[PDB]
């Protein structure tokens, strides 16, 4: 998923205020922030197949 | 423009006057007619046009069979229906005025152009009366009451360069081909007056103000800038889209914000 592109990232917004509400910066670490994250919550040796 | 035809019957240029245009085994297909993409002034284009109407019969009507003749499509610029005599219903200096007016198109019959895909029709200043009719198709038939005049040639009567006069009758024909041997197709028309070559030029026929070249067609000036419409310049960043637009930014279509012509 294109984490962190300002240039090619996502859009969630709602309709009645169609302002779009996920900004994504380059200088950020999405990827990352989900490993550390994840392996902070549990072992890592888990092999979660989903 | 008639990619195949049978071999001919006679090599000969022709000697009698038309009386039912006619070519056997004329089998005609749609071509994609295309010039290189670059900055040109018109008569250029025109001639680039002509060349590729000239390379789309070499590729593969020449090798089957064409007389050379029946080169269905060209762009032009003269006014052939000019200097003609309403006698003697043809033109009297034995050539075409070789002066540019405005872009033309000349068509054999059964031969057709299509600028339903294009905007260089916009280029040639040929415009449909009605822009948004599906379909902007020049055909041979869309071009009737403006066939070309034959040409008076100076052999028949030539007493315009003897004995003192420039005035003579009854002995008026047509050029029936060339100096080099190609024909002109000079037919007798349906009204069988006096001869004329089947080649419904468009200038022609929308110069005739009765029908369909009029009020089907436009002529216009050229309009060499290209026929480009408006530009849109967007900022879904900094800009509330305005009434009607969706917030759209991470797209190409964005709101519009600035409108401006190209």
């Amino acid at each position: 998923l294109y984490h962190d592109s300002g240039v090619c990232s996502g859009t969630l917004n709602s309709e009645r205020s169609g302002m779009n509400v996920v900004v994504e910066l380059p200088d950020r670490n999405t990827e990352l922030s989900y490993q550390y994250m994840l392996a902070d919550m549990m072992s890592r040796h888990h092999y979660f197949a989903l | 423009m008639m990619w195949k035809r049978d071999p001919p019957t006679s090599t000969a240029p022709p000697s009698a006057v038309g009386s039912g245009y006619s070519v056997p085994g004329a089998q005609y297909k749609w071509y994609d007619l295309t010039v290189p993409e670059g900055n040109y002034a018109l008569c250029e284009l025109i001639d680039l046009l002509n060349e590729g109407i000239v390379q789309l019969y070499l590729s593969e009507g020449r090798q089957n069979n064409v007389q050379k003749s029946d080169i269905g499509v060209k762009f032009d610029t003269r006014n052939f229906g000019l200097l003609r005599d309403p006698v003697t219903g043809l033109v009297t200096p034995g050539t075409y005025v070789y002066k540019g007016y405005h872009p033309d198109i000349v068509l054999l019959p059964g031969c057709a152009i299509d600028f339903t895909y294009s905007r260089l029709s916009l280029l040639l200043g040929i415009g449909k009366r009605e822009p948004y009719s599906k379909g902007f198709v020049i055909t041979y038939e869309d071009l009737q009451g403006g066939d070309i005049p034959a040409l008076l040639d100076l052999d028949s009567v030539d007493v315009n360069d003897a004995d003192g006069e420039v005035i003579e009758l009854d002995n008026a024909a047509p050029l029936l081909h060339d100096s080099a041997g190609v024909s002109y197709n000079v037919i007798y028309d349906q009204v069988t007056g006096k001869p004329v070559t089947a080649y419904r030029s468009w200038m022609l026929a929308y110069n005739v103000p009765n029908s369909q070249a009029n009020q089907t067609t436009l002529l216009t000036v050229p309009d060499m800038a290209g026929g480009i419409g408006a530009m849109y310049t967007s900022l879904p960043d900094t800009f509330i889209a305005p009434t009607g637009f969706k917030e759209d930014n991470t797209t190409n279509l964005c709101p519009v914000v600035g409108m401006n012509l190209f």
